[PDB]
C-alpha cells in the first residue's frame, strides 16, 4: 500500500524533474540553433519561465520529501536524499534568479519576495501549492551528534536550571496594580455595598409598584366589574399550544436545514483526533510503522554489507592480493632495469602514476591541458597596455548571458538516468518487501574490499621495495625534507574572550553557558505553524502603487510632491506571510539543516528581523530550532540583563557562544533588542544599560573576520521590535539579509483568528461576521492578537462557551488593553524596510537622468 | 462555500476509504502469496513424502 | 459587506479548485483499487493453476 503508492509518487516526481530539464534545455538548444542574433526577451517572459520552473520544483520537492519520509528502501533512500538535496539547491538558485529579474513595472526590484500569484492562478493551482514545509529528516540523519548535544544540554539544565520543560514566552502584563491589600479590599467593599444598595432600592421600587397596582385593582373592583376566570385558562392553553406547535415546526425546520447541511454539504464533519478511529490516527500509525521500517531496513542492510565485505575479503582477499603483489614486483623489476639497478623506487605509489594515463583519458586530458596552458603563453607579451575601464556592453552580456546547465543540474539529471536504468528495471515481485538486493550490495561493496587490498599490498610491497633496494645496497638518496612546517605567527583575526577560555574544552564552556541562562531549550515548533496566506492580490497592490506614483509624477505642486514622497510609499504591498515563510525556510532550514545546500548556495549566516512585539519572531525561532534540532543561544540584552556588568564577561560569553556554534553543529544564535547595541548614539539618554552597546566592536570584528566558515551550518539571528532605533547603514552592511514581518491583513488576520479560536476549542458560529472583527482589529501585531485571545477566554469562560455564544463585544475590551500599533509605526516600519533593504536605492536609481555631465571641477581649488 | 467545503471534506473522506480498501487489498494479497509459497514448498516436501 | 462578499467569493473559488483536485485523485485511486482487485483475482487464478 505505502510502498507502491510512494513508488508511483517518485515516478511522478521524476517525470516532473525530466519535464523541467527538457524545458530548460529547450532555451539552450534554441539559442544554439539561433545564436546569430541577440534576444529581445522581456523580463516578463523570463519571469514566467522561472516562476513556472520554481512552482514545478516546489511540487517535486514536496513529493520527494514525502517519499523519503516514507521510502523504506535504504539504497533507494540514499538516492532520494541526494537527489532531494540537489533539487533543493537548484530550487534556491531558481528563487534567486526569479529575485534578480523582478523588474516588473519597468523597474529594478531585487525583491526576495517575488510575486507568482498571476502565474499560480493562470496555472490552475491554489496558493498552498507554493508551500515548502521544512523537511523533518534533518534530525534522523546523523542524529547521534545532535542527540548527544541535547542530552548534554538537558544534563546541564538539570545541573543548574532545575527545569526541563521548554521555556515559553512569558509576556509581562502591564495590568498589575501597585496597591496594598487594603486598597483592593476597600474597592471590593465599595463595589459590594453599591450593588447591595442598588438591590435594596430596587426592592423598594418593586414594593411601591406593587402598592400602586394593589390600589388600582382595589379601585377597579370598587366599580363592580366582573372578569371571567374560566375563559382565561382556555385562552392561556390555546396560546401555549399555538406557540408549542410553532416551536415544533421551527425545530423541525432547522433539523431539516442541518440534515441538508451534513448531506448536501453545508457543515464539515470534523474528525476528533482523540477518538480511537480517527483517520488521522490510522495515518499516523501507518507512518510510524513505515518509518520504523526504513530504520529496520537501514540496520539490517548495514549488517548485510558488513558481513558481505567480511566474506569477500576472506575468500578473494589473498588471491588478487598476491596477484597485485606480483604486479608490483614486475613494476619494480622494470624500474630497476630502467635504472640498471642503480636508482630504485622508494614508494610503489608511482606505479599508479604510470597507469593513470588512460588512452581515451590521456586524449581528453592532453587536449584540455594544451587548451588551458595555451592561455598562459599569451600572458607575457602585452603588458604596457592601459587598464581601460570595463565596457557597459561587456558586463551586460556577461551577466545577461542565459545560464547553461548548472553542475547540480548535471548531478540531478544523471542521478535520474542512473536510477531509471538500475532500480526502475529492477524486478521487485520476488523481493516483495522492497529490501536491499544482494547485487547492489556486491556492486557498491567492491570498492571497499578493493581499496583495503590496495592499501595492504601498498604497505607490503613498500617493505618489499625497501628490501630489494637494500639488496643492491643502493644508498637511499637523502629524501630532502619538505620545508619545515613553520607554524608562522599568522595574525589570525583575534576575537574578544580568548584569554578567559584558553585551554578549556567545549563541555566546560557549555556548562558555563547553561549556568548563565544564555542557552535555553526553546519550545519545539514547526514552520507550517506560521498561519499565513499567499500574496493573492499583492501584484495588483504593486500595480496600484506604480500607477499612483506615476500620477504623483504628473503633479505640479512641488510642496505637495515633497510631502507625499516624505511619507512611506504605503501603496507597495508588504512581503507576504507565505513569502516570508518561504524565504526563512530557504535561507535557514536548507543551509542550517543541510550541508550540501550550504556548500552549493550563497554563503550567508546573518539574518536581521524587524517587526512588532510578539508578531511571530519567537514562533519562527521555535519552528526553526525544533525542525533543525539546533541550540538557540539568545544574547539579547533583556535575556542577559542583570548578569553582565563588564566588557570582559561580554567578550568571553560571545567567544564561548561562537566556539560552541562552530563545534556544536548545528548551532544558532538569536539576539533581540539589537537597537541598544547598534542604535542612534546621538539620541537622548536611553534607560537601557550602556554596557550592551559595547557589543558592536566585538561583533564588528567577528563579522569582518568571517568567523563562521561559510559551509559550517551555524547562523546568527537578529530580530528587533523597533527598526528605526538601529543604524541603517550598519544594518545594511553587517547582516547577510533582512526580513520585515508585515502586519496581518484582512484575510490573513481573519484566518489567524479562526485558527486560534479553533485552538482554544470554542464552537464556530454560522452567522459570525469574521471580517467585521478583522476590520475592528486592524493595526495590531500577532503577539497582541494572541494576548487578546488568551485574555478573552478563561477556564470558566471557556467552560461556559456553550451557554453563551461568542460575542463581538468580548473582543472590544481586550483589543484596547493590549499594546496598539499606530499607523505611524507601520509607516516607519515600511520606510525602514525600503531603506535598509535598498528598495529606495532602486527608486532613486530609476529617476536620475543621464544628461548631466562631468565638466569643470578644477577652478574651485582655493 | 459551505457546499464546496463539505464536498471537499467528503471527497477526502472517500479517498481515505479507498486508501484503506487498497491497504487491506495488499494485506490480503500478501497473505495469499504467503500461502501460495507455503503450499508450493509443501508440495516440494510431498516430493519427499513420496520418497517415503 | 462588500469586503466579506469579495473574500467569500475568493475562498469559494479556492475550495472549488481543491474539490476538483480531490475528485481527480479519488477517480485515480478508485481505478487503482479496481486494478488491485484484478491483480488479486489474477493471483488467485494462477494459484489454482499451480495447485493443479
Amino acid at each position: 500500500m505505502s510502498n507502491m503508492m510512494y513508488n508511483m509518487k517518485w515516478q511522478e516526481a521524476i517525470n516532473d524533474l525530466m519535464e523541467q530539464v527538457t524545458l530548460e534545455y529547450l532555451p539552450l538548444e534554441q539559442n544554439e540553433q539561433q545564436l546569430g542574433m541577440k534576444y529581445k526577451r522581456d523580463s516578463s517572459e523570463w519571469f514566467h519561465f522561472w516562476a513556472t520552473l520554481y512552482i514545478k520544483y516546489i511540487d517535486i520537492y514536496k513529493k520527494l520529501e514525502d517519499c523519503y519520509d516514507q521510502l523504506v528502501h535504504p539504497q533507494k533512500r540514499v538516492l532520494l536524499k541526494e537527489m532531494l538535496e540537489n533539487v533543493i539547491v537548484r530550487l534556491c538558485e531558481t528563487k534567486s534568479q526569479v529575485v534578480k529579474y523582478n523588474t516588473q513595472y519597468d523597474a529594478t526590484y531585487k525583491s526576495d519576495y517575488p510575486n507568482l500569484d498571476e502565474l499560480v492562478m493562470d496555472l490552475k493551482l491554489t496558493p498552498d501549492c507554493l508551500d515548502i514545509p521544512i523537511p523533518r529528516y534533518f534530525r534522523e540523519e546523523d542524529k547521534k551528534r545532535l542527540d548527544e548535544r541535547n542530552q548534554i544540554l538537558d544534563a546541564l539544565l538539570l545541573e543548574y536550571t532545575d527545569t526541563k520543560e521548554p521555556q515559553e514566552e512569558q509576556y509581562e502584563d502591564q495590568n498589575t496594580l501597585q496597591a496594598d491589600m487594603d486598597t483592593a479590599i476597600r474597592i471590593i467593599q465599595r463595589y459590594e455595598r453599591g450593588r447591595q444598595g442598588i438591590e435594596r432600592a430596587n426592592l423598594a421600587k418593586i414594593l411601591k409598584k406593587e402598592e400602586e397596582k394593589k390600589l388600582e385593582r382595589q379601585k377597579k373592583l370598587a366599580e363592580g366589574t366582573e372578569i371571567g376566570e374560566e375563559t382565561e385558562k382556555d385562552d392561556a392553553a390555546l396560546v401555549i399550544k399555538k406557540y408549542w406547535r410553532g416551536y415544533k415546526s421551527r425545530k423541525l425546520v432547522q433539523d431539516i436545514r442541518e440534515e441538508e447541511l451534513l448531506f448536501l454539504g453545508m457543515k464539515k464533519v470534523v474528525e476528533d483526533p482523540t477518538l480511537p478511529e480517527s483517520q488521522y490516527k490510522q495515518a499516523q500509525n501507518k507512518r510510524q510503522k513505515m518509518k520504523y521500517i526504513q530504520e529496520e531496513h537501514e540496520q539490517e542492510f548495514n549488517d548485510e554489507i558488513e558481513n558481505l565485505k567480511r566474506l569477500v575479503k576472506g575468500n578473494e582477499g589473498p588471491d588478487i592480493l598476491d596477484k597485485m603483489r606480483a604486479e608490483r614486483r614486475e613494476w619494480i623489476m622494470r624500474e630497476l632495469e630502467k635504472n640498471e639497478f642503480k636508482e630504485a623506487p622508494q614508494d610503489p605509489s608511482e606505479f599508479y602514476n604510470q597507469q593513470v594515463m588512460d588512452p581515451e583519458q590521456q586524449a581528453a586530458e592532453a587536449a584540455k591541458a594544451a587548451e588551458e596552458a595555451k592561455k598562459k603563453g599569451a600572458a607575457k607579451k602585452d603588458d604596457k597596455k592601459k587598464k581601460g575601464k570595463p565596457s557597459e556592453l561587456d558586463e551586460f552580456l556577461e551577466n545577461n548571458k542565459p545560464t547553461g546547465p548548472s553542475p547540480i543540474v548535471l548531478k540531478l539529471q544523471e542521478q535520474i538516468e542512473k536510477h531509471s536504468g538500475e532500480w526502475s528495471k529492477r524486478d521487485e515481485t520476488n523481493n516483495f518487501e522492497q529490501k536491499h538486493e544482494t547485487e547492489l550490495a556486491k556492486m557498491l561493496i567492491k570498492p571497499v574490499v578493493e581499496e583495503q587490498i590496495k592499501q595492504q599490498v601498498d604497505e607490503m610491497i613498500a617493505e618489499e621495495l625497501d628490501i630489494v633496494r637494500l639488496r643492491y645496497d643502493i644508498k637511499k638518496k637523502k629524501q630532502k625534507k619538505p620545508p619545515r612546517p613553520r607554524n608562522k605567527g599568522k595574525n589570525k583575526k583575534k576575537f574578544p574572550g580568548d584569554s578567559s577560555n584558553k585551554g578549556r574544552d567545549p563541555k566546560d564552556i557549555l556548562a558555563g553557558l547553561v549556568e548563565k541562562r544564555v542557552a535555553k531549550k526553546l519550545i519545539p515548533a514547526s514552520l507550517m505553524d506560521l498561519k499565513g496566506e499567499q500574496n493573492v492580490l499583492g501584484k495588483i497592490q504593486e500595480i496600484q502603487a506604480d500607477e499612483n506614483l506615476k500620477k504623483t509624477e504628473a503633479l505640479t505642486d512641488a510642496k505637495l510632491k515633497k510631502a507625499q514622497l516624505e511619507e512611506p510609499s504605503t501603496k507597495m504591498p508588504d512581503p507576504s506571510i507565505a513569502q516570508i515563510r518561504q524565504i526563512i525556510a530557504e535561507y535557514i532550514a536548507f543551509p542550517l539543516g543541510s550541508k550540501y545546500a550550504k556548500e552549493k548556495l550563497d554563503k550567508m549566516n546573518y539574518f536581521f528581523f524587524m517587526g512588532p512585539r510578539g508578531s511571530g519572531k519567537t514562533l519562527a525561532v521555535r519552528a526553526l530550532a525544533h525542525e533543525c534540532n539546533a541550540i538557540v543561544l539568545d544574547i539579547s540584552p533583556s535575556n542577559i540583563d542583570g548578569q553582565y556588568t563588564d566588557k570582559k564577561q561580554i567578550d568571553g560569553m560571545i567567544n564561548s557562544a561562537f566556539k560552541v556554534a562552530k563545534e556544536f553543529q548545528p548551532a544558532i544564535i538569536y539576539c533581540e533588542d539589537f537597537e541598544y547595541i547598534f542604535g542612534q548614539a546621538k539620541k537622548k539618554k536611553s534607560q537601557v544599560n550602556p554596557l550592551f552597546a559595547k557589543m558592536k566592536k566585538p561583533l564588528m570584528d567577528f563579522k569582518k573576520g568571517k568567523f563562521f566558515e561559510p559551509e559550517d551550518r551555524v547562523v546568527f539571528i537578529g530580530s528587533t521590535n523597533r527598526p528605526w532605533d538601529c543604524s541603517q547603514k550598519e544594518i545594511k552592511s553587517f547582516f547577510d539579509k533582512k526580513i520585515y514581518f508585515p502586519f496581518p491583513n484582512y484575510g490573513t488576520r481573519m484566518l489567524l483568528f479562526k485558527t486560534f479560536l479553533e485552538q482554544k476549542k470554542v464552537p464556530l458560529p454560522d452567522n459570525f461576521p469574521i471580517n467585521t472583527i478583522a476590520h475592528i482589529t486592524e493595526g495590531w501585531s500577532a503577539g497582541s492578537f494572541k494576548m487578546a485571545i488568551d485574555r478573552v477566554f478563561t477556564e470558566r469562560r471557556l467552560q461556559k462557551i456553550n451557554e453563551e455564544q461568542i460575542k463581538l463585544s468580548e473582543f472590544i475590551g481586550p483589543l484596547s488593553n493590549v499594546p496598539f500599533t499606530s499607523k505611524e509605526e507601520f509607516k516607519e516600519f515600511k520606510k525602514f524596510n525600503q531603506v535598509v533593504t535598498g528598495l529606495q536605492a532602486n527608486y532613486e536609481a530609476k529617476k536620475a537622468p543621464a544628461d548631466d555631465q562631468k565638466g569643470d571641477k578644477n577652478k574651485k581649488k582655493k | 462555500r459551505d457546499m464546496v467545503e463539505n464536498f471537499y471534506h467528503n471527497t477526502l473522506k472517500e479517498i481515505s476509504e479507498v486508501k484503506t480498501k487498497i491497504s487491506n487489498k495488499e494485506t490480503e494479497a500478501e497473505e495469499k502469496e504467503s500461502k501460495h509459497r507455503i503450499d508450493v514448498k509443501v508440495f516440494l516436501q510431498k516430493v519427499k513424502h513420496l520418497e517415503y | 459587506e462588500k469586503k466579506l462578499l469579495a473574500f467569500y467569493q475568493q475562498e469559494r473559488q479556492k475550495i472549488n479548485y481543491n474539490w476538483i483536485i480531490a475528485k481527480k485523485e479519488l477517480e485515480d485511486k478508485k481505478s487503482e483499487l479496481i486494478n488491485k482487485e484484478r491483480e488479486i483475482q489474477d493471483l488467485q487464478e494462477n494459484h489454482f493453476m499451480t495447485l493443479n
